[PDB]
C-alpha cells in the first residue's frame, strides 16, 4: 500500500509549490509584555473583537 | 517528508527596557495581587516580579 | 458612580518599544543586492 | 398551582470595570479594614479582595 | 473640629457606571413589530 502512493520515486521530482527552501529563526512570543501590562492594568485583555 | 529541506525555529528572547524606574514598586504591586494564587514573598515570585 | 484607587499619574511613565522579529540585512532595500557582481563584466580589483 | 405557567430568574452576574486602576491598593485597603473581623493576609481575604 | 486621613484626590478616580437589567430587543421601540408582517397582503420575496 505504499508502493500505490508513489514511494518508489525520485525525491529530486518533488518540488516545493513555492520552488523555494526556508530557514526561519525569528525571535518569537515569550509574554513577558503582556504580564506586564496586566499587573499594572494597562491593557488587561490583549484579544481584539476580531 | 522526504524532500521537506525546510527548518523553522523561534527565539524566546528579551532584553531590558526603560531606565529610572523602580523595581520594588512593580514586585511590590505584582506579588500583592497574586496573593490568593501564589504566596507572597516567596523566591519564586520575587524572581518572576 | 464607581470611585476606584488608581495608580497616581506621576508614578508611572509609558514608555515606546519597538518589537522586531529579525535583524534586517545590509542591502535591505535592495531586491538583488547581487547584480553588482554578475554585472561587472570587465572584473573587480 | 395547576395554571401558572410563569417562571421567574435571577442572574447574579458580572462584568470588569474600569482601566489603569490599581488592584493592590485596593486590595490593601480592604483587607486592612477587616482585620478584626477576617484574618487579613488570607487566601480567602485576598480572593475576595 | 475633627482632622481626619482622607484618600488623596489624585489617587482615586471617579468612574461612571451604567447598570442594566436586560438586553433591549432589536425593534425597542416598536409597539407592534409584527404589523410589518400582517400587512403585506401582497407577498415578501
Amino acid at each position: 500500500s505504499m508502493l500505490r502512493n508513489w514511494s518508489w520515486v525520485n525525491v529530486h521530482n518533488v518540488h516545493s509549490v513555492t520552488g523555494t527552501s526556508e530557514n526561519v529563526v525569528l525571535a518569537g512570543y515569550v509574554g513577558l509584555s503582556r504580564t506586564h501590562d496586566y499587573i499594572m492594568d494597562t491593557r488587561s485583555t490583549p484579544a481584539t473583537s476580531q | 517528508g522526504r524532500a521537506a529541506r525546510s527548518t523553522v525555529r523561534m527565539e524566546s528572547r528579551i532584553q531590558s527596557f526603560g531606565e529610572g524606574k523602580d523595581v520594588d514598586n512593580f514586585m511590590a504591586k505584582f506579588h500583592n495581587q497574586l496573593s490568593g494564587v501564589y504566596e507572597r514573598r516567596s523566591e519564586g515570585v520575587a524572581n518572576f516580579g | 458612580i464607581k470611585t476606584a484607587p488608581v495608580v497616581p499619574p506621576t508614578e508611572q511613565r509609558d514608555m515606546v518599544q519597538e518589537e522586531r522579529v529579525g535583524t534586517p540585512v545590509k542591502n535591505a532595500g535592495n531586491a538583488n543586492p547581487a547584480a553588482d557582481s554578475d554585472n561587472a563584466t570587465e572584473g573587480v580589483v
